[PDB]
């Protein structure tokens, strides 16, 4: 239908027989693409503009497995463990530059990711229903201690056990990159070929499986990680063994499973599945404590871990990755709510994916027409199924299969709020109903921002602004989107300029004083400055930092805000912007009065930028305040101000930046892209005709230079090293100047 | 003797100001609490100290804290001075609770008591207005302050920049003698 | 050699291997009862056969030779006729130093083999003067002292140097007492 | 020969002669040097590796291999030096190296007399007209230079056990079987000569099954019958623990019948076999389950010799371990009842004990109460102080102890040091013998570095490698081996190492070689790194190994190694005669051969395929078979003209009309 990717000069390497592939990422930037086309390098790309593919050569051979730990930049780099965890943060998150995290894995295939940080999060949604829980009763939190919770300090590492060997993995690196290798060959004997389960209730990691249906022991080795310093003395406590139910089934004994995986919660779920050719038998087992029925067999410690079976399913299937990676609670009687949970997905190597709800396995959609997993709890997948030289596509992501608009939007807002509270990237928009309801969504958002906040919104406003912006993006109201983006950039600019009050000790603080400066005279800011204060505002002689970067920017912004007033009959119901807040305009007035003080101190003030400063910002501030009394609180917009703003002086330039992001409206409509060859069609200025510097690409509009040629403006650079507002998509778009 | 604790929060607010803050205040932390300018053997006798670092909760996807200074042999702390991370409020209370639990563990198992003192450093005027939805602590910054000063006799302190934050007013709840009245224009005092 | 040429040079050196083999002797196990020339290398390689003899049994340095040499007193003459000549100007800490570190590493096993049955016999009573003369050999060789630190790294492998802490401390004390005043403190 | 003798001394009627013909004609084939190599092989063992019964297996393997080479010489060639004078100079070359027989005497203590006796025995059909004179002249050198030597007694008992009885009549001599079992287990050596191993096992199992006969009436008669049946069952269990693979193969090789082989085959094996313990053995014999235990505790009557539920006694042991530890009804009174239950003629008792050891190792194991309980409990230490109707409380007891020691060995290894109730002479020579606190990156030094100078297989390393393969994976196996091989830089050592590498591949040669080719060879000629790797003169013999294993794979050689039988279960399309795996494997090999011959890029892989074509000089070969179905390679032969009589031979694919045409084309 859409989402057309490709490959430029690669192929399936028909001379080479095959190679098992894999890819998985929990947070955003999902794609890893362990695949040798035409071993070869590793790949990285985000869900937005996936055609901007990045890759980097590996440091090993056959590239068995790879997996991340936290949302930050970290990969595994298997095949003797060369190139382990090392964040990038250099220019963007699209360049490996792996550091010396090389684990001393000699001739091994490390396949495991452990040393978990915190406690997980549950989904008590139906018991809460977002009525008045204020996000507390909805997203519960289990209180326990993860492994190696040494020093309340969750040290980070990859102490695990490889696939080739059965001994150990080491080199956990809290600030010191300590190898601390050990030796525990899984009870002094064994061989394995399966993958690992993350963690149990307590701090333990148990996994073993060797051959398949014929030889079916499933051993387990309870372990204790952090005991001593400068060394690891990992344990090897033998745990009860398991098997596959198929061995006693007289139908067929030639199954030989190859997956035998199971979810991260080792409480009651064991999901060993058969992997015959020629068969596909999935099975859910039990992990609970039980007792042996050894009684009444004669004249006449009972608690024994007899891992029995719970349910099974017999069909045909080839490969799969995961069933439901985030996790809900028990006692779930919410059959009416069809949230995407408690499910499973199977992949046909010569075919498509079948998604079925687990624990019933009754029936569901088919999704007709080297394993694929899900993105998050939402129904989002990637098409890495490689029938040869095949790229990735998209299929029906509809988690809610029946038609129920109210319940659909309820699920949508629930998932969005869960994403926001997790501080993760949000991509449930691929499940959106027709964009008209988007308004209602953001409507509920405001309620979630205010009603059931209850006071948390003070620190969540910055994020929720960009959240609702990107929400209304895929909607005919893109003007509202760019208006919200401008609101964001001005709000953060004001919030970074305010703490510059290095005042002498006074009776009160500069923050609350500048805040109360809003309650000031009507006009003539030259009077307001003497009304509040004029002395304690200087902070540096080399104040020449905002003139070439910020002063012209804020001046252009306010001047566009001026000239927007006569543009009432625009091809849009709100035109270009609203100017109905006043609070943001109050921050703008604080900015203009403080830069007036700056000009009084440092002559590198903000000019009118065209001519005839006869300064000229006086009447500007006057009309801003005139609409302010019309836009402070509980007031309507005025006609005299219209006449006052209509005419223009010889000081009115144009060509404002309007920081925004390029669109991606490929729901089911249109997508003009390929696997490569993007076809072409800034805040601190630095937007020339063609870039001639680093020009570190970013999420939406920044694309700012990496060094920035700064002397003391390091506040901005040190502020935007991490993600930005709609600016987590830090790209490495080349300097293909033309 | 030789007992200190550092808690850095003003990353985005005192990025460049941190160099001057170290040159004017962090020097006596080693010059007075040790023989002079610092390679020495590291023991668990109590002569060692700790240092905690916390970032903004907003400019953070999932990670909260990265505290690492059990002993540091009184020199490894000098090693990672410039090894700090950078990122508007800050919500530093979740990081002060880390030092709370750290000194709790110290008093619990590292008790040989050298009355280890603790110092906080901030540039933004932080406040974790939501004191709920946390992991193992549900208190505000004032509750944490009175617990670390009133309940626990650990000497608390906060070294503010030339500006005037709200913690200079929050100092009034420091029941134990903190000696935070005169500012350290001369060499810093062991009790600020 | 270069992949342009065929198997001709390989078969050439093969068919001339017996020529050098006619000049071979044996596996070179050990020949060193000296208490004062043959069996004397320059830098990890004593022999002189200009042809291509067989595998590393003649290429790899005779580490066993050095190990057997350093196990006896008055071994100064061996390394002296080998490499000792105006050591204050020539012996700029060659690799052989790490060799005796391995000997010191073997010292760990001297305290790890049940601590010689908890000093059952004269095992430690001989190892004392053994390590004494071993440290005595250290006269112009403390350069690249991190080798001893690498020995600590070598002590981390297996971590069998626990009981050897007393003996290792003893030998390091002999060393530092021999070089307390004139030596620099940071070294 | 070393590997074959160390792996399967039985079930080798004549595949080994086929592999010998293969390696002979597909190499330099000097018949005198050939028999010299095979003799050095059959005598290099038997002295260094074995210490106990392994030496008996060794001598049995030698005295089975000599008729093998004899019939080889008889059937293989005839018309030029018909294995008469070549054998003369072979035995002369043997007599040249006297330290061989010196070590033989140091090992066997009677190698002079035993050597002469085995020589004159092999002369039953070997040539001795003008040959024994030189042998005597050589042996006269040790005139100065002895209760019973093993070779002579094996040769004597060979026929004595072959035509042992030939008639298992009713009420047969129990004393005969008693004396046979009480003495040394020479029947194992006789079966190792493959003369009756399968037939002996079949007749033995038939006699064992007949000795059940339900129950009996007379007291002493039923007692003797049960004692004989238990002795026979324990002897069969010993035959299984020794080799098993051939025993369990002959158990169900063919026929149409369903006796109680489950208790005879599904008891124990070098595998888990324990997950099915709740499935198959856990029957419901509610009638006389614990009543049998009470009767055994009372009578220590046993006249009911119905030892069919004897294997099903796991059901009674359920409630035994229940009341003992689970229910806690008894501490050692139940232990005393079980001890009375495992009184004389306790054959299946060891089976149930191993089954419950398997159940416990499948259990938590952290408790280890029932584990050590069954260990100290089923111990044959107590030599039946009471009047236990065993009659062999010394020999049968020691054999039962060594049987219980052989099985579940690695199972008890899972726990700490077991009580060691065997107390024999020498334990199992072969074992895991792997450094636990050490990765698998060891074959480079402990194996490859040795065999680099060691011109043999070093049977210890043989079993080490065999265990290492099934504990890992053939892909990384061959990959590591080749990667470590590409550093020799000494063509003599390269040829040595590649020959040994072809050697080790046996018992898995087909699948190993297939995966090796299909995985390395495409990569070995497609990546610049692999180009620079194969750019060495050592790379010349890689294709020599390739063609050597390819023909053996194309040959109808089963090689069904029971050690690797359960592992050989895959599924692959190979990304493609007939639709056979090796067929399309060789087809993809041909395709890669043609592709590497592709122009516009003359890499080291061009020289690689050049050496490959040069090594294609052979007989009865299959390299580029050129079958009339879809065989394209012949066209690529024209491109080989860009590189001659070798062209005339290689173009001779199948003498087809189109084949003749392309041969003429190449002729110009």
């Amino acid at each position: 239908l859409a989402y057309v990717c490709e490959w430029e000069k690669w192929a399936k390497s028909t001379y080479c027989p095959s190679l098992p592939l894999a890819c998985a990422w929990s947070c955003r930037n999902l794609i890893a693409f362990t695949t040798d086309l035409r071993t070869h390098m590793i790949h990285i790309l985000d869900t937005e503009h996936p055609w901007e593919v990045h890759s980097v050569s590996s440091g090993h051979s056959e590239a068995i497995t790879c997996l991340e730990w936290d949302q930050s930049g970290s990969r595994l780099l298997s095949a003797d463990a060369d190139g382990q965890i090392k964040c990038w943060s250099m220019a963007d998150h699209l360049a490996n530059s792996w550091e010396s995290s090389v684990g001393s894995q000699v001739e091994g295939d490390p396949i495991v990711a452990l040393s978990w940080l915190h406690n997980g999060v549950k989904l008590a949604l139906h018991v809460e229903k977002s009525g008045a829980s204020s996000f507390g009763e909805k997203f519960s939190r289990v209180k326990f201690s993860p492994s190696l919770t040494l020093f309340g300090k969750p040290m980070e590492g990859w102490i695990a056990v490889t696939v080739s060997g059965l001994v150990t993995v080491s080199l956990l690196k809290p600030s010191g990159q300590v190898l601390t290798s050990t030796e525990s060959l899984c009870r002094l004997r064994g061989r394995v070929a399966l993958a690992d389960i993350a963690f149990t209730g307590g701090g333990n990691i148990v996994v073993a499986a060797a051959d398949g249906s014929s030889a079916s022991p499933v051993k387990f080795y309870k372990v204790c990680v952090s005991v001593v310093s400068e060394k690891c003395r990992i344990d090897t406590e033998i745990l009860p063994s398991l098997f596959m139910r198929c061995t006693t089934d007289p139908n067929r004994k030639d199954r030989f499973p190859a997956i035998t995986h199971l979810k991260f919660l080792a409480r009651d779920m064991s999901e060993q599945v058969l992997l015959c050719a020629t068969s596909s038998l999935v099975e859910c087992w039990s992990l609970r404590k039980e007792g042996l029925p050894v009684n009444n067999i004669f004249q006449q410690q009972p608690m024994i871990l007899k891992w029995r079976i719970l349910s099974a399913t017999n069909d045909l299937d080839r490969v799969s990755a995961v069933a439901l990676p985030t996790n809900t609670d028990l006692k779930v009687a919410s059959d009416t709510q069809f949230y995407p949970g408690l499910g499973l997905a199977l992949a046909f190597q010569d075919g498509s994916v079948h998604m079925v709800h687990r624990l019933s396995l009754q029936t569901m959609a088919v999704f007709y027409s080297k394993a694929m997993q899900l993105s998050w709890t939402s129904l989002a997948l990637v098409g890495i199924d490689n029938h040869g030289k095949l790229s990735m596509l998209r299929i029906s992501p509809s988690l809610g299969h029946p038609l129920e608009p109210k319940l659909a939007l309820q699920h949508l807002l629930f998932l969005l709020e869960y994403c926001m509270v997790t501080g993760y990237d949000w991509w449930d928009i691929l499940l959106h109903v027709q964009p008209g309801m988007v308004q209602s969504l953001v409507e509920r958002l405001h309620e979630e921002y205010t009603r059931q906040k209850p006071a948390l919104q003070q620190v969540l406003s910055t994020r929720i602004l960009a959240m609702k912006a990107s929400l209304c993006k895929l909607s005919r109201v893109c003007d509202y989107h760019t208006k919200l983006f401008l609101m964001a950039i001005t709000s953060t600019l004001k919030s970074l300029l305010r703490p510059h009050f290095l005042n002498t000790p006074d009776k009160s603080p500069g923050d609350r004083l500048a805040e109360i400066c809003a309650k000031i005279t009507d006009v003539d800011i030259d009077k307001v400055m003497i009304n509040l204060k004029t002395e304690e505002f200087v902070l540096d002689m080399n104040t020449l930092q905002a003139l070439q970067q910020l002063l012209q920017w804020v001046g252009d912004f306010v001047l566009y805000l001026l000239v927007s007033l006569p543009n009432q009959g625009s091809p849009l119901r709100p035109g270009h912007s609203f100017l109905r807040d006043g609070t943001s305009l109050g921050m703008l007035r604080e900015l203009m009065v403080v830069i007036r003080i700056w000009g009084l101190l440092k002559p590198s003030c903000l000019p009118v930028y065209t001519a005839t400063s006869d300064d000229s910002m006086s009447l500007l501030f006057r009309l801003l305040t005139k609409l302010w009394i019309c836009c402070r609180d509980e007031g309507a917009a005025s006609p005299a101000s219209d006449g006052l703003v209509s005419r223009l002086q010889p000081k009115q330039p144009l060509r404002l930046r309007f920081g925004r992001a390029p669109t991606l409206p490929s729901s089911t409509s249109t997508l003009q892209l390929d696997g490569l060859t993007r076809a072409p069609g800034l805040h601190l200025g630095a937007y020339p005709t063609e870039e001639c510097k680093a020009c570190t690409r970013c999420g939406c509009v920044t694309m700012l230079k990496s060094p920035n040629k700064t002397t003391a403006v390091t506040q901005w650079e040190q502020r935007w090293i991490k993600n930005c507002l709609c600016g987590g998509l830090w790209r490495r778009v080349p300097l293909s100047c033309s | 003797v030789a007992d200190v604790v550092f808690v850095i929060e003003g990353t985005a607010n005192l990025g460049p100001y941190f160099e001057e803050l170290r040159k004017h205040y962090l020097l006596p932390a080693i010059e007075y609490f040790n023989g002079g300018p610092p390679d020495f053997g590291g023991d668990y006798g109590g002569t060692q100290y700790s240092l905690v670092v916390f970032n903004t909760v907003d400019c953070a996807p999932e990670s909260y804290v990265q505290c690492h200074a059990p002993t540091s042999s009184a020199y490894e702390f000098v090693t990672w001075l410039d090894g700090i991370k950078f990122m508007s409020c800050s919500l530093i209370a979740e990081g002060l609770s880390t030092a709370l639990q750290l000194f709790d563990d110290f008093k619990k198992m590292r008790e040989q008591q050298t009355h280890r003192v603790c110092l906080l450093i901030c540039n933004s005027p932080p406040y974790l207005l939501p004191a709920v939805e946390s992991t193992t602590y549900s208190g505000c910054t004032t509750e944490s302050l009175v617990q670390k000063i009133g309940e626990r006799g650990i000497h608390f302190s906060i070294v503010s920049p030339r500006k005037l934050p709200a913690l200079r007013l929050l100092f009034e709840k420091a029941a134990p003698p903190a000696l935070l009245e005169p500012l350290q224009q001369p060499a810093d005092v062991s009790q600020d | 050699p270069h992949w342009l040429l065929g198997n001709l040079v390989s078969d050439f050196v093969d068919t001339f291997r017996p020529t050098a083999r006619i000049n071979s002797i044996c596996g070179r196990c050990s020949l060193l009862p000296v208490v004062n020339w043959k069996l004397d290398p320059a830098t990890l390689r004593f022999p002189l056969k200009g042809l291509l003899p067989y595998d590393k049994d003649l290429f790899e340095p005779q580490t066993a030779l050095l190990r057997y040499v350093l196990e006896q007193p008055y071994s100064r003459d061996m390394v002296c006729n080998m490499l000792g000549l105006n050591k204050q100007h020539k012996q700029r800490c060659p690799v052989l130093e790490d060799q005796l570190v391995d000997l010191v590493v073997y010292a760990m096993e001297r305290s790890e083999t049940e601590e010689k049955f908890d000093d059952g016999g004269t095992s430690q009573l001989l190892w004392q003067h053994l390590s004494s003369q071993l440290i005595f050999f250290v006269l112009f060789q403390f350069a690249s002292f991190p080798h001893m630190v690498l020995s600590l790294h070598q002590k981390l492998a297996g971590r069998g140097l626990i009981k050897g802490r007393d003996h290792l401390m003893w030998v390091l004390l002999q060393f530092i007492s021999g070089s307390i005043q004139k030596n620099a403190l940071a070294d | 020969i070393l590997l074959e003798g160390t792996m399967n001394l039985t079930g080798e009627m004549q595949p080994l002669v086929e592999q010998l013909m293969m390696v002979k004609r597909m190499q330099h084939i000097p018949t005198p040097l050939f028999v010299l190599e095979i003799w050095k092989a059959c005598f290099v063992g038997l002295i260094e590796s074995p210490e106990g019964t392994q030496e008996l297996k060794w001598t049995a393997f030698t005295y089975l291999k000599i008729p093998q080479v004899l019939v080889k010489l008889k059937k293989y060639f005839h018309g030029e030096k018909d294995f008469t004078e070549d054998v003369n100079c072979a035995f002369e070359f043997l007599l040249k190296l006297t330290p061989l027989l010196d070590k033989a005497d140091q090992r066997c203590n009677c190698d002079c007399t035993n050597f002469l006796l085995q020589e004159c025995n092999k002369q039953g059909l070997l040539s001795e007209v003008n040959f024994a004179s030189l042998v005597g002249k050589r042996t006269a050198d040790r005139d100065p230079q002895i209760l019973r030597a093993e070779p002579t007694v094996t040769n004597i008992l060979k026929t004595m056990d072959a035509d042992h009885s030939k008639s298992p009549e009713g009420l047969l001599g129990v004393l005969g079987h008693m004396l046979s079992g009480k003495s040394l287990d020479l029947l194992l050596a006789a079966a190792a000569a493959t003369g009756k191993l399968k037939s002996f096992a079949r007749k033995f199992i038939n006699l064992n099954e007949f000795t059940t006969h339900g129950s009996g009436e007379s007291t002493k008669t039923a007692s003797v019958r049960a004692l004989l049946f238990d002795i026979s069952f324990l002897m069969l269990c010993h035959v299984a623990q020794t080799y098993g693979s051939e025993v369990i193969l002959s158990e169900s090789s063919s026929g149409e019948e369903v006796p109680f082989f489950e208790t005879w085959m599904q008891t124990c094996m070098p595998e888990e076999g324990k997950i099915l313990n709740p499935d198959h053995p856990c029957f419901r014999p509610d009638s006389t389950k614990v009543e049998s235990l009470v009767a055994l505790l009372n009578n220590s009557k046993l006249v009911q010799m119905k030892w069919h539920e004897a294997c099903l006694s796991i059901s009674a042991a359920i409630l035994e371990i229940l009341n003992a530890w689970e229910n806690g009804v008894l501490a050692f009174e139940s232990i005393q009842k079980i001890t009375d239950n495992i009184k004389g003629k306790v054959c299946s008792l060891a089976v149930c004990a191993v089954a419950w050891l398997v159940a416990h190792v499948r259990m938590l194991g952290l408790d280890e109460r029932e584990k050590s309980l069954q260990m100290i409990r089923q111990l044959a230490g107590p030599l039946y102080s009471e009047n236990t109707l065993q009659f062999y409380n010394e020999r049968v007891v020691i054999m039962n102890s060594i049987l219980e020691h052989m099985c579940a060995d690695v199972l008890q290894q899972t726990a700490t040091q077991i009580k060691f109730p065997s107390t024999g002479v020498d334990t199992m020579p072969y074992w895991n013998l792997l450094p636990p606190k050490r990765p698998i990156k060891e074959v480079l030094t402990d194996i490859f570095a040795k065999v680099l100078e060691k011109g043999w297989v070093d049977s210890r390393s043989i079993h080490i490698l065999d265990t290492l393969l099934h504990m890992g994976g053939v892909y990384w196996f061959c990959n590591n081996l080749i990667k470590e091989l590409l550093k020799e830089t000494r063509k003599e050592h390269t040829l040595r190492a590649v020959q040994l590498l072809y050697s080790i591949f046996c018992l898995d040669m087909q699948q190993v070689t297939l995966v090796l080719l299909g995985h390395i060879l495409p990569g070995l000629l497609t990546d610049s790194s692999k180009w620079h790797s194969l750019m060495d003169p050592p790379g010349t013999a890689l294709a020599k190994l390739a063609v050597w294993c390819a023909l053996s794979s194309y040959s109808s050689h089963k090689g069904q190694a029971s050690s690797r039988q359960k592992k050989r279960h895959r599924e692959d399309i190979e990304d493609y005669n007939m639709r056979d795996p090796l067929n399309r494997v060789l087809a993809n090999l041909f395709l890669l051969i043609s592709s590497i011959l592709g122009s516009r890029t003359a890499g080291p892989h061009t020289q690689f395929v050049q050496w490959f074509m040069e090594e294609c000089v052979g007989c009865l070969e299959q390299d580029s078979r050129g079958s009339i179905l879809q065989f394209m390679p012949f066209t690529t032969v024209s491109e080989l003209v860009k590189v001659s009589p070798k062209v005339v031979l290689a173009i001779t694919d199948l003498s087809l009309p189109l084949g003749r045409q392309v041969a003429a084309k190449a002729i110009a």
